[PDB]
RNA sequence: UAAGGUGAUAUGAACCGUUAUAACCGGCGAUUUCCGAAUGGGGAAACCCAGUGUGUUUCGACACACUAUCAUUAACUGAAUCCAUAGGUUAAUGAGGCGAACCGGGGGAACUGAAACAUCUAAGUACCCCGAGGAAAAGAAAUCAACCGAGAUUCCCCCAGUAGCGGCGAGCGAACGGGGAGCAGCCCAGAGCCUGAAUCAGUGUGUGUGUUAGUGGAAGCGUCUGGAAAGGCGCGCGAUACAGGGUGACAGCCCCGUACACAAAAAUGCACAUGCUGUGAGCUCGAUGAGUAGGGCGGGACACGUGGUAUCCUGUCUGAAUAUGGGGGGACCAUCCUCCAAGGCUAAAUACUCCUGACUGACCGAUAGUGAACCAGUACCGUGAGGGAAAGGCGAAAAGAAC
RNA sequence: AGGACCGAACCGACUAAUGUUGAAAAAUUAGCGGAUGACUUGUGGCUGGGGGUGAAAGGCCAAUCAAACCGGGAGAUAGCU
RNA sequence: CGAAGGUGUGCUGUGAGGCAUGCUGGAGGUAUCAGAAGUGCGAAUGCUGACAUAAGUAACGAUAAAGCGGGUGAAAAGCCCGCUCGCCGGAAGACCAAGGGUUCCUGUCCAACGUUAAUCGGGGCAGGGUGAGUCGACCCCUAAGGCGAGGCCGAAAGGCGUAGUCGAUGGGAAACAGGUUAAUAUUCCUGUACUUGGUGUUACUGCGAAGGGGGGACGGAGAAGGCUAUGUUGGCCGGGCG
RNA sequence: UACGGUGCUGAAGCAACAAAUGCCCUGCUUCCAGGAAAAGCCUCUAAGCAUCAGGUAACAUCAAAUCGUACCCCAAACCG
């Protein structure tokens, strides 16, 4: 195709989180932390395949970790990347 | 570090 | 840098020495010269960065002995 | 190998419930073992109604070290070292003082 | 006032960065000196 | 389960191959990650045995 | 090897295993993102971008592989210039970077000492640099001796703080000869015959021996005090095992060991034994290290400061003899004696410890001892180089205090 | 037209008082100079220690300067306390 | 059946000391005679830590300024809401770059941080939040300057520099008005656009460089004219009759 | 309205005068101290290709990745 099907291991989970997830459900589209090096149509195709739904665009930003907690030395979490993906119009999951 | 009146001149010299 | 391609010759470091036997660094190098060289044998002129000395050797052994030393010890050339 | 082991009956030597027998529960790799009903320890633990715990102090046995314990022999009544010796290609224990495999 | 350490990333790492560092003998040396110390930050970079 | 498939065939093991990923470890990440899960277990072999899985095919064919 | 396991803070969850595919230990494999010599180009290290090859019953764009430079060798190409070179492409090999000391080499201070300071000292030290090995270097007399003799190099003790050097100040300081450690001797400067014959390295195998997991391993009970016995008292027992650690207080006989006896599927260090590669052995007859020795000038090394100064090294200008020859014997000459420079190789006695194992101490015990007994080169300070802390102990057992 | 004039921004720092264990390791308030120029400013670059730079004061070179800072020789030497 | 250490007490020696013992302590200590030294502290503006003092003294950081009512709360001068009052308004309003790096938003807590209290916070804990073909970086392009195959130079280290290759503070295609989130928006949504390449169809045609030329491409001052932002009034619209 | 806010609806929406330091203006006038570079863009052809490939236009369609985007920013978030 043009990704091979052992790559679209790039879906980590969904963002079932706040009401921006899911008010930003009831208005078309999903939101799901992705793989890092994951590239948009990369991410596509893993939601067509996969999730057998539609898709008209991917947007991505990446977050940043908090760093936190500690006495004299300090621990910082992981950065990872939002999905927003928008899908066309027989809108299931 | 030192007080300004030790640094000064004018105070600190006083008796030549 | 001043080294002789013959000889092998380089910059040595010495003293001064003053009637008062002040000694003060200094550095005695070699006569270098660089020469069109005619080798015949190859038809053709090479430069050496020669001493005198270099020379005198040169002329002794004769150019393509010396040649074959630098060639045999990788001299550029 | 362990001399003492998982499912064994054995007879304690030492402090306390010196000479009371038991079974051992587990045995933990700090070199100690839980033994039923010979070391009890009251701890006081809250009452939790999503576990449905009545709360209040509880008894159970603390980890008593290995060296504190010494397998039953049952054939002579009394506490009992352990060897190892080879039969048939398998490495078994025995009871010293009667040689007897376990 | 105007006070001495007035910050500056690119200045930053191109005057101590890694690769600065790395680019003469004695920059090297420097490096060097932190490792057998057992520096945890070689030169203060991204 | 080593040398039950020491004996499993290139072709047919790349099959298993996708089988762990392309059914069982995403299903699993998702799943899992969505509060299902409950036996977690699940997610450490899959894994390793993705491992298994390339360790032979690997040593199996040109090593 | 195994009855218990899924590293620690660290419970819990969900699991896995009990007579052999739980875990754990060792041998050999596999995987091994990105940066870093970084090597495809770039770059503000962990990032941006490519050329070419591959790759798609959804053959686009992305993913992967390869493409640095230098050296050697070969091949193909190929200017001014026709020949020929330089230049250019490809290819095969090797290099590159890091690392505690010991080692050889290129450079090389000043404080300081002289009761000041120039000579002299500190000192060829500190430091910079280059290079290499398991050791390095040195080494097979153009050496000493003194008319008797010795017989490579290296290290140790003497000789002796002597002889000497020295603003004869401060200081520096040998050798001869003797006692010891360890001892080893060989090639090239070449052609003929005979030819791959000694040997060395690289390598495959074998064997033995060490190594990297392991196995077995003796014998204690009664009672008293106590929260607890290993302690006291009594009576037994093992000892080629009374090294040591642990266990509720001090244990040969509770545990782990110890002495002792054993063990290797695999990989390896070391010896031999051979196979393969590369290499030369052997006899006859030859050959015997020239811009060198020496000298002049300038310095430097020799304990030796130019001194009556031998000897060694050479920046500079010179320049022999060649066995009936030449070097040295501390100016120099004679005689005598003794050695053979101007090519190389060479093991041991010697040096060192980043690191591995085992063992030891009239060494420290938390302001001591490593800066660091502790998640320390950390927190912190500094643009940076760089500096650089504090901080150990509930209890036998968390029984860590329900209500 | 102008190193021209008056005068904000901006750049300076002549006087005074305050402050002097400050609000501040050099500022506040009231006045003051320049304000189309040898002006002023952001970003980035180059110059290195007996060396730099200096409309020149021995000024400045990271609150350090008649020879910066860090490490080293190093326990310099101290007829002194 | 209580070692060292700590704290008392008695006795003893010329002294440095010694012996005994009560209490504390809860595990080690060692006569004797020899042996060996990190062997004795009040001073060094000694070193480290702990704790005094001045003293509940100075001070609480711009003299722009507060008053009251009502909420919440264990507690309100300080938080929330309201009505007054006062202060900046070429800022003390608003958008960024640089620099910071979660300080943003929401719940929750008030020990420590806040020069007071604190129910509040840029403070603790937890959860959330950064959506782009068009903004910006990456990217193409170069200035200063840096690096630099070969190369020239240098005892070593290295120095300079050609071909190049890097380097923005400058050049280079393109999106606007409105809405919405507690928290982003020229990024999401509604309306309405545009830029450059690939491919296809249909017409029509000489295409083609790391090369030539053009352009990009540039100073200071000054002078008005034309014009927009923007303002004022009238009209218009809605509301008012104090 | 849970008293923070949140929904819904929705009039007129013209003219005159004034008016920048903004724009026209990288203009214009004038002066001496004489005022970056390179690419994108346009054009020209060389080797080279000549039915091809390319070039131009209309319409259709596809692509535009990656990284930044919170908040402070004359300050209680930066240097002090
Ligand atoms: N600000 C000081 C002056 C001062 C500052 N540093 C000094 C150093 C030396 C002498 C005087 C000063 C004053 O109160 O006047
Ligand atoms: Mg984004
Ligand atoms: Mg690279
Ligand atoms: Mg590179
Ligand atoms: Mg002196
Ligand atoms: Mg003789
Ligand atoms: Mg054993
Ligand atoms: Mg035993
Ligand atoms: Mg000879
Ligand atoms: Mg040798
Ligand atoms: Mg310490
Ligand atoms: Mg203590
Ligand atoms: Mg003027
Ligand atoms: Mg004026
Ligand atoms: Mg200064
Ligand atoms: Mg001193
Ligand atoms: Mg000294
Ligand atoms: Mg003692
Ligand atoms: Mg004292
Ligand atoms: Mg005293
Ligand atoms: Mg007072
Ligand atoms: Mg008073
Ligand atoms: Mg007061
Ligand atoms: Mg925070
Ligand atoms: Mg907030
Ligand atoms: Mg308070
Ligand atoms: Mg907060
Ligand atoms: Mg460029
Ligand atoms: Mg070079
Ligand atoms: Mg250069
Ligand atoms: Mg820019
Ligand atoms: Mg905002
Ligand atoms: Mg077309
Ligand atoms: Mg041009
Ligand atoms: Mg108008
Ligand atoms: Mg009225
Ligand atoms: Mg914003």
């Amino acid at each position: 195709m043009i990704r091979e099907e052992r790559l679209l291991k790039v879906l980590r989970a969904p963002h079932v989180s706040e009401k921006a997830s899911t008010a930003m459900e009831k208005s078309n589209t999903i939101v799901l932390k992705v793989a890092k090096d994951a590239t948009k149509a990369e991410i596509k195709a893993a939601v067509q395949k996969l999730f057998e739904v539609e898709v008209e665009v991917v947007n991505t930003l990446v977050v940043k970790g908090k760093v936190k907690r500690h006495g004299q030395r300090i621990g910082r979490r992981s950065d990872w990347k939002k999905a927003y993906v928008t899908l066309k119009e027989g809108q299931n999951l | 570090t030192s007080k300004w009146f030790n640094i000064d001149n004018k105070i600190v010299d006083h008796r030549p | 840098s001043r080294v002789c391609q013959v000889t092998g010759k380089r910059p040595v470091t010495g003293n001064n020495r003053s009637h008062a036997l002040n000694a003060t660094k200094r550095r005695f190098l070699p006569n270098l010269h660089s020469h069109r060289f005619w080798v015949e044998s190859e038809k053709r002129f090479v430069t050496l960065r020669v001493s005198a000395k270099g020379m005198r050797v040169i002329d002794k052994k004769g150019i393509d002995t010396v040649l074959a030393e630098l060639r045999a010890r990788g001299e550029k050339y | 190998a362990a001399k003492i082991r998982r499912d064994d009956e054995v007879i304690v030597l030492t402090g306390k419930d010196k000479g009371k027998r038991g079974k051992v529960k587990n045995v933990l790799s700090s070199g100690k073992v839980i033994v039923e009903g010979i070391n009890l320890v009251k701890k006081h633990q809250k009452p939790v109604p999503a576990l449905n715990q009545p709360g209040g102090i509880v008894e159970k046995e603390a980890a008593i070290q290995v060296s504190n314990v010494a397998i039953f022999n049952a054939a002579t009544g009394k506490a009992d070292r352990v060897g190892f010796r080879f039969e048939d290609g398998k490495k078994v224990r025995f009871f010293k003082s009667n040689s007897e495999t376990i | 006032m105007k006070r001495t350490f007035q910050p500056s990333v690119l200045k930053r790492n191109r005057s101590h960065g890694f690769r600065a560092r790395m680019a003469t003998k004695n920059g090297r040396q420097v490096l060097a000196r932190r490792r057998a110390k057992g520096r945890a930050r070689l030169t203060v970079s991204k | 389960m080593k040398a039950k498939e020491l004996r499993e065939k290139s072709v047919e093991e790349l099959n298993t191959e996708l089988l762990n990923l392309l059914r069982e470890q995403f299903n699993l990440r998702m799943q899992a990650a969505s509060g299902q899960l409950q036996q977690s277990h699940l997610l450490k072999q899959v894994r390793r045995d993705v491992a298994r899985v390339k360790t032979l095919l690997n040593e199996k064919a040109g090593a």
